[PDB]
């Protein structure tokens, strides 16, 4: 697995990997404090 | 009344800012944790001076934790664009 | 520096133009130079060419402006005061519902319908007047064809939806804000125009081909400097100026047009304008009687 | 369909809007395929077959010009595929890195194309780009200031010569070029207008891409009384060389 | 790939921010540290549609909408099931809008040209801002947003003309529409020129800018010429886009949101020239 | 090679590319426990 | 069937085999939360 | 000549495909069992 | 019928294969999942 | 010759067919699956 | 007949043809489908 | 002209009456099979 | 240390300051999107 | 890689570890006090 390497450059590869990561997260942290039930800043709405 | 009272922000904000602009040793930092600590420095300084002297009534009320944050927010906000301005003499020094 | 205006201006001799074909008139010799024409462009004012068709465009469009503003005068007591007043609240009224398709009273669509036949007929010589003058100096007639959309759109308003409707009743008067009403009002009574398909698409192409203009026009300013307003010769000739063009768009969008290919993206979006405008205007009422229930049959 | 069916004509029109539209919108793209193709495959692709997209480019176009010459395009012999560049890493996509001088290699945004080495001929079939000495009827609309005799100053300041003639443009009137007599080498050498401010400032004319001393760089006219495409392409580029490669120190 | 043409430009440098890290082209587009932002911000806010009507009640292209928050918030943060969602589907668009043209702005100086193309864009920028921050807010809250819906955008424009009575007689507006209207004229001119220009009637040369000034002078009356007609083009454009924002910013704030555009003209019927 | 890299830096970055991964992969599991302990998802058929 | 890759530049088809599966992974995971069935966040109501 | 590399290099690529490619189908179908186990699908024509 | 690989490039007709197959097969399934009768997800009441 | 050799030609079509006869079968098993879950074609009148 | 490869390119004939093919099937499904007697997927209703 | 001999014409021509009249075998069944599920073409008075 | 061979921190300093600055901002609205947490 | 020396990368990366974990301690400090103004993370039912 360590070939992948060989194409791709690790600077970029990485730096692309945490934007796409960072804004997997966002989402679902957004998509948890939409819901009723994983609203952990307001609870439920009752 | 504390709002316009809390200049002590804006005041030890010049200060710090001041200060860490002639304490920055080498050039481009600036573009390092000078100019960027001068801005997150500031809501601190006025949270703490809000909590010294909220508990001590000045504009002769004292406040709770919620109201205190209420009325320090704007200070805290202003200085966090009044941190920034004021090293800016920094680099306008050299 | 930015193009937006010449900093030094030349003047020089007046252009008498290229010369014809065998098959025109000798053209007028006005040719004067405006200073502040010069400033955004050029500074010519001439020499207007202006043969039969253009004689008679304008003839024919005077006669029906002249009936307009003569019914306009009439319907305001002929008191000039109030003719000021009143203007952009005047209007030469289609004819009423009750004649159908028939010639009505003067007083009652008779004089919009000999002001509408005018107006007709001078736009159609006015197009066959473009047609000819590309067509004399040995180019291609897509100006006129985009024309032509225009054409039919104005058609489709005046006429050929008052046909399938059969009545001269559903169309525009000959007034400024009484026009207006007629659009709002026209609208409002075929359910909601938002919901015409058809006028989503003219709507569509008439922003792209504001947004097409935008980007060609600050393009082509943007390459000037390397002689990127000839667009002909750096056609003809590929130079350094269409190459950054090119290229400008290619790493911003993925794709780019060539010199020739951006005015055949200008000329489609402009011409589909007013082609699916007259479409949905065609199907506004012969077709479809209510837009908001054909949405919602459909979304 | 018929009055009650879930078909009905304004949809059957839109559908037939859509695929005309579609086709419309191929015939555009193809279109827009008559230059830079095929497509040049960077590194690590296998270059054995060519690159072209789905619309795939249409054959080659071929104009008629005046003197029953003839032009097909793309311009290939206009592309100067190798030049003086060096990839900045061995990735794809990776920006490239000028080996010599890019001022003198043509390389970025001082680039041009292998134009036709011959001037426009306009209309009646004489160069339209000439010295206003050459175009005999035209003048400077002293409406507007007068370049000529402004000495030109470079971009750090230093003078870079002195604005001999103003080249314009005929049946489209309008200043494209200044001559420019360089310093003190006795050379005239062409400065394009937009990359010049001819507003006297204070007393001259100023050109910021490059800086005084480069006018003598800038790349001369064979002739003295016309200017071909080649040549103008090859001016142009050696000033736009200026606003990436230049900054004349001026820090 | 490249175009056949471009190895010569790919050259490095000509960015605002981070150097060399994002100085590269990934196919045809280039990227940079402005489109990285810009795809951030887009699939963000692409997601937070997708999100949005997930939760909705249909998944029918035309009847998706993002909706505003209610008038009960004004000016303030909503819970984001409760229109929370379309300020921040608003901060990501106005994010992806705002480094879109910062990257054309690097673009442009990679290739040693002008800055009017992301100059003109800002003005579709500054319109969608008027639209959605400037006009809410001086009206004093979030729900004057239009939702982000093909179709209830629409609708929204729709109510929001007829509540000024009629639209039409907004004046600004009327610009708005002389200024489209002649955009759309000088683009099909300028495209029927150009290509007649280039593809002549049969047998015949292809024709000079001299042949294009005369058929524009026969036409129009008199000549701009190949620059002046750009420059024409981009000015039309951006004033008919100056102008609707001035007539929204005009309508609600300044004119009364129940007030009446028709009406409004009636100051010129009621001069002392005619009134009495 | 593409990248630009040889075979020893390849394997070099992917060791501690590994590592990090690993790390992060422990740590989002400890969320994703912590999480369960405050939040359990996957409902009954007939909800919570 | 590895003659494929004497066809395709492996490098590009691996990265668009990466944007797709995690496109058409979103889609169904959006597909499923857009349910009431299968909504694993809030459940049976929606 | 061919359209990019060499038959070792696409063996190469074409084992650890495969091999990348098995495993990622492997998880999915654990996947969907456990998914199964939580909430099966395709109802009968009356309901669940 | 093997000479068809003589006229097409064999990459672009491939890959617009996949994008046509793909196409179609996400329309084939939102129709599905469109009707009451063949929705998989909910069930048969839509 | 529009890019490819006879021999490249054949063993192109070779796999080509020879994998369009999988897709083929892989999609008859989700037919028949398909059509044992939920037949179509009613008839005239229903369900 | 076999003349009219001659008159056309069979590339741009044969993708023509195709597309033409696939957008015939593709409207006449949908004909078909929006139609109550032939909807074969919900039925006549 | 299309750059094409006439062997290589009449090449493509044969493949292409072959390919189309396999294409028309196809449809036709299709289309019987189609009438045994849902017959087209009512009387005049309906079906 | 490994990491600054990659990333040399003449550049890749400002961009981490400005990210911690835009999370910190989303992370305040978010705050201020509830009721329980609307500190004004 | 760089233009940055193992023996640069390490002396910057001490001021980094140093200011980073500055920033953590103040982080945490403030999540202290927000938690002591109002703890997040309630029960399934409310706080
Ligand atoms: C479970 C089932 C079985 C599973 C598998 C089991 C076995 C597993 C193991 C084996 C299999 C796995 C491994 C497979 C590896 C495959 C690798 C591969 O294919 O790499 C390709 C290739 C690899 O790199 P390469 O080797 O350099 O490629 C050389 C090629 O010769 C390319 O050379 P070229 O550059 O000359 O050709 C480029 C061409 C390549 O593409 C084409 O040739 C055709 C592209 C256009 C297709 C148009 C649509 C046609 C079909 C319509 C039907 C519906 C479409 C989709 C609709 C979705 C919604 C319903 O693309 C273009 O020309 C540009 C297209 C621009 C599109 C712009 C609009 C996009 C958005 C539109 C909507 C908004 O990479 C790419 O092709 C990259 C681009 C990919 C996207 C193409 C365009 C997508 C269009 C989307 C639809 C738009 C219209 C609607
Ligand atoms: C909604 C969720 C998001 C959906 C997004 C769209 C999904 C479908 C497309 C997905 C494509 C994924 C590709 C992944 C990478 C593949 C591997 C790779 O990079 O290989 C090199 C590969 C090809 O390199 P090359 O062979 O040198 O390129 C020359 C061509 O082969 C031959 O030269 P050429 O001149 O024939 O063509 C050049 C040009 C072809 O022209 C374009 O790319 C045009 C793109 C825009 C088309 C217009 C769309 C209009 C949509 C209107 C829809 C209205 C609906 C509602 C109406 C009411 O570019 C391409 O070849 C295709 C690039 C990808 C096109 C799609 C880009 C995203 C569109 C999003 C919408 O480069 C790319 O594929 C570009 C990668 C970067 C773009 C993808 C990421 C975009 C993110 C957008 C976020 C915001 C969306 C809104
Ligand atoms: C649908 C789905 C399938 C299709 C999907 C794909 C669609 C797109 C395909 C690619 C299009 C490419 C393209 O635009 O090429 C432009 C390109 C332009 O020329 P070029 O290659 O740049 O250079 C040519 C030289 O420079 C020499 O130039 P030139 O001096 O000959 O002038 C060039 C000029 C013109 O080129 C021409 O070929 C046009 C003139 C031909 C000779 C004169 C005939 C006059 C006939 C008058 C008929 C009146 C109604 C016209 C209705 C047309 C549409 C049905 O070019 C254009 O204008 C561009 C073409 C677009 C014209 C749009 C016209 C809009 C009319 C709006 C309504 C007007 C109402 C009447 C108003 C009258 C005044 C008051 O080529 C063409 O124009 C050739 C194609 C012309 C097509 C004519 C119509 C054929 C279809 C008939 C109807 C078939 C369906 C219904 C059958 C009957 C059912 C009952
Ligand atoms: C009644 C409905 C039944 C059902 C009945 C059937 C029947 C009948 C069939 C299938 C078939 C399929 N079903 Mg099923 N199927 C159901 C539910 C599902 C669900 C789900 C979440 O519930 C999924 C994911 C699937 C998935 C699948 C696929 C495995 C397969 C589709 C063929 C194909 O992929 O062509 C695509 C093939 C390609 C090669 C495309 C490759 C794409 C390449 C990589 C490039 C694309 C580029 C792309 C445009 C880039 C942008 C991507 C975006 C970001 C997304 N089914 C339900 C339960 N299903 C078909 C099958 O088995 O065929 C073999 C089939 O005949
Ligand atoms: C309440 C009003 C309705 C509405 C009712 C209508 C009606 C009715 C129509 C439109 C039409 C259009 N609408 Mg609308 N429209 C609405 C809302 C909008 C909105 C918006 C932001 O909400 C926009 C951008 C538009 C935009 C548009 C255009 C896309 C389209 C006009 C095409 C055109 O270029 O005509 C410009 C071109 C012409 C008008 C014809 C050219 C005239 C001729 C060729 C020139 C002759 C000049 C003459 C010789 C000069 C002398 C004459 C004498 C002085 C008399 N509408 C709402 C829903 N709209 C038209 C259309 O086509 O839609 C299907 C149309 O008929
Ligand atoms: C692609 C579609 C767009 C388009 C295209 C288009 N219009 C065109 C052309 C083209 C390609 C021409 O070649 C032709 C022309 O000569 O342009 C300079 C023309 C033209 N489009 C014109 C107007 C026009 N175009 C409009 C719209 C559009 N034209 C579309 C948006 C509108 C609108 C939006 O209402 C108008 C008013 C004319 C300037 C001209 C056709 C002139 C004509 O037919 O003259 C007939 C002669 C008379 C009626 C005699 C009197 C003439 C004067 C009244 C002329 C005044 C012109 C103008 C100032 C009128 C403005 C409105 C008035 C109420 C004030
Ligand atoms: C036998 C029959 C059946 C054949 C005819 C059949 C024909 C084919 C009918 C076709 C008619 C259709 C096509 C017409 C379509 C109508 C147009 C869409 C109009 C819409 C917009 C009109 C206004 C915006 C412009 C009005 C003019 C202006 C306001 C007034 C000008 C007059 C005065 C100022 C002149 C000052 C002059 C003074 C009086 C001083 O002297
Ligand atoms: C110049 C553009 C092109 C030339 C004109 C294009 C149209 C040419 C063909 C027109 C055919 C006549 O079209 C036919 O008009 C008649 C009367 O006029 C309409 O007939 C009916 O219209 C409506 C129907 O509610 C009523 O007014 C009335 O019952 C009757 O007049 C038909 O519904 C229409 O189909
Ligand atoms: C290090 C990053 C720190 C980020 C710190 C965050 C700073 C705070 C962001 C500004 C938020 C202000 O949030 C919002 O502001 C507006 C503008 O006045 C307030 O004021 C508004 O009140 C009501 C509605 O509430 C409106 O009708 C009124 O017109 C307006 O005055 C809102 O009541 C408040 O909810
Ligand atoms: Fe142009």
């Amino acid at each position: 697995m360590w070939r992948i390497w060989l194409l791709f450059d690790p600077r970029r590869a990485l730096v692309l990997l945490f934007v796409f990561l960072f804004g997997l997260a966002i989402i679902i942290h957004f998509i948890l404090l939409s819901t009723s039930r994983f609203n952990w800043l307001d609870g439920p709405r009752a | 009344l504390l709002l316009v009272l809390t200049a002590i922000a804006f005041v030890a904000t010049a200060v710090v800012a001041r200060v860490l602009a002639a304490s920055a040793p080498e050039g481009k930092l600036y573009c390092q944790a000078a100019g960027a600590a001068s801005m997150v420095v500031g809501p601190f300084i006025t949270l703490v001076a809000a909590f010294v002297l909220g508990k001590a009534g000045i504009g002769g009320e004292v406040l709770d934790a919620t109201a205190m944050l209420r009325v320090a927010a704007l200070p805290a906000f202003g200085t966090l664009f009044v941190g920034p301005v004021v090293f800016w003499f920094f680099r306008r020094q050299r | 520096y930015q193009n937006i205006f010449t900093q030094v201006q030349v003047e020089g001799p007046a252009y008498a133009g290229v010369p014809l074909r065998p098959g025109s008139s000798p053209r007028e010799t006005q040719t004067t130079f405006n200073y502040w024409l010069g400033k955004i462009g050029d500074a010519q004012v001439g020499p207007v060419y202006l043969g039969f068709t253009g004689v008679c465009s304008l003839l024919c469009g005077f006669v029906a402006i002249e009936i307009i503003g003569l019914n306009m005068l009439a319907s305001v007591d002929w008191s000039p005061i109030e003719f000021l007043r009143q203007f952009c609240w005047l209007a030469l009224e289609p004819p009423k519902p009750e004649y159908g398709l028939t010639i009505p009273p003067l007083k009652e669509g008779g004089w919009w319908l000999m002001a509408g036949f005018f107006l007709t007929v001078s736009i159609a010589l006015w197009w066959v007047r473009t047609y000819r003058r590309s067509r004399a100096l040995g180019m291609g007639t897509h100006v006129s064809w985009a024309f032509a959309s225009a054409i039919l759109l104005y058609l489709a308003l005046g006429f050929i939806q008052p046909l399938l409707m059969g009545s001269w009743s559903e169309a525009p008067p000959f007034g400024v804000f009484p026009h207006l009403d007629w659009t709002n009002n026209f609208s409002i009574k075929y359910g909601n125009l938002y919901y015409n398909p058809f006028h989503c698409l003219s709507i569509a192409f008439l922003y792209g081909s504001a947004l097409l203009f935008a980007m060609h026009g600050a393009t082509i300013l943007a390459v000037s400097r390397y002689g990127g307003e000839r667009e002909i010769e750096q056609m003809l000739d590929r130079g350094t100026a269409l190459e950054r063009a090119a290229l400008f768009w290619r790493w911003t969008m993925g794709f780019n047009a060539t010199a020739e290919s951006i005015h055949r993206w200008a000329w489609w979006f402009a011409v589909l304008c007013p082609l699916t405008g007259a479409i949905g205007i065609i199907l506004t009422g012969p077709v479809v009687d209510n837009w908001f229930d054909w949405g919602v049959k459909h979304g | 369909m018929q009055p009650g069916a879930y078909l009905d004509l304004a949809q059957v029109t839109l559908y037939v809007f859509w695929i005309f539209f579609a086709g419309l919108l191929f015939y555009l793209r193809r279109e827009d395929k008559r230059e830079g193709y095929p497509l040049v495959a960077d590194a690590g692709s296998g270059t054995r077959l060519a690159k072209i997209g789905v619309p795939a480019p249409p054959d080659p176009k071929t104009y008629l010009l005046r003197g029953g010459a003839t032009k097909t395009v793309p311009s290939t012999s206009n592309d100067r595929p190798n030049v003086a560049l060096t990839p900045a890493a061995p990735w794809p996509g990776a920006p490239f890195v000028p080996t010599g001088n890019p001022f003198a290699d043509g390389v970025g945004p001082g680039s041009y194309a292998q134009r036709a080495d011959v001037p426009e001929l306009g209309l009646d079939n004489l160069p339209i780009i000439v010295p206003l000495r050459a175009a005999k009827g035209m003048f400077l609309d002293p409406r507007d200031p007068n370049p000529v005799g402004m000495p030109v100053v470079g971009c750090d300041g230093v003078v870079g010569g002195t604005v001999t003639e103003v080249w314009v443009d005929r049946a489209e009137v309008l200043a494209r070029y200044l001559e420019v007599e360089v310093a003190k080498s006795r050379k005239r050498v062409l400065l394009p207008v937009p990359f010049a401010l001819i507003n006297d400032p204070f007393g001259k004319v100023s050109v910021d891409a490059i800086r005084g001393d480069q006018f003598a760089g800038v790349p001369t006219t064979s002739k003295g009384d016309q200017v071909s495409k080649l040549e103008e392409d090859k001016i142009c580029a050696y000033y736009g060389a200026g606003t990436l490669y230049a900054t004349p120190l001026r820090s | 790939a490249m175009l056949s043409f471009e190895k010569k430009y790919r050259v490095r440098g000509g960015t605002l921010i981070g150097g060399d890290l994002f100085d590269f082209w990934v196919g045809p587009f280039y990227v940079g540290i402005f489109g990285v932002m810009t795809v951030f911000f887009a699939l963000i806010g692409i997601a937070l549609i997708a999100w949005n009507t997930a939760l909705g009640p249909t998944w029918n292209l035309w009847q998706i909408s993002v909706n505003p928050p209610d008038a009960k918030y004004g000016l303030g943060f909503a819970p984001l099931a409760e229109g929370g969602i379309w300020q921040w589907v608003s901060i990501c668009a106005t994010g992806a809008f705002v480094t879109w043209a910062l990257r054309e702005v690097e673009i442009c100086r990679k290739l040693g040209i002008g800055f009017h193309v992301p100059f003109a864009f800002s003005f579709a920028i500054f319109a969608y801002v008027t639209l959605v921050v400037i006009r809410p807010v001086l009206m004093g809250s979030w729900s004057y947003g239009f939702p982000y819906g093909i179709f209830t955008h629409l609708d929204w424009v729709s109510n929001t003309g007829y509540s000024y009575g009629q639209f039409h007689y907004n004046p600004a507006h009327m610009i708005a529409i002389t200024f489209f209207f002649t955009t759309c004229l000088a683009l099909a001119l300028h495209g029927g020129l150009v290509l007649s220009a280039l593809n002549p009637d049969r047998g015949e040369p292809v024709k000079s800018p001299e042949h294009e000034n005369t058929v524009f002078r026969d036409l129009v009356g008199y000549s701009i010429g190949t620059i002046g007609i750009h420059r024409l083009g981009l000015f039309l454009a951006l004033s008919a886009v100056f102008f609707s924002a001035v007539c929204m910013i005009i309508s609600g704030p300044v004119l009364a949101e129940g007030g009446s555009w028709p009406d409004w003209w009636n100051w010129w019927r009621n001069l002392p020239i005619w009134n009495p | 090679s593409i990248s630009g890299l040889s075979e020893a830096e390849a394997k070099e970055f992917h060791s501690i590319f590994v590592t990090s991964f690993f790390l992060f992969i422990v740590v989002a599991v400890v969320a994703h426990i912590l999480a369960w302990m405050w939040r359990p998802w996957l409902p009954k058929a007939t909800g919570y």
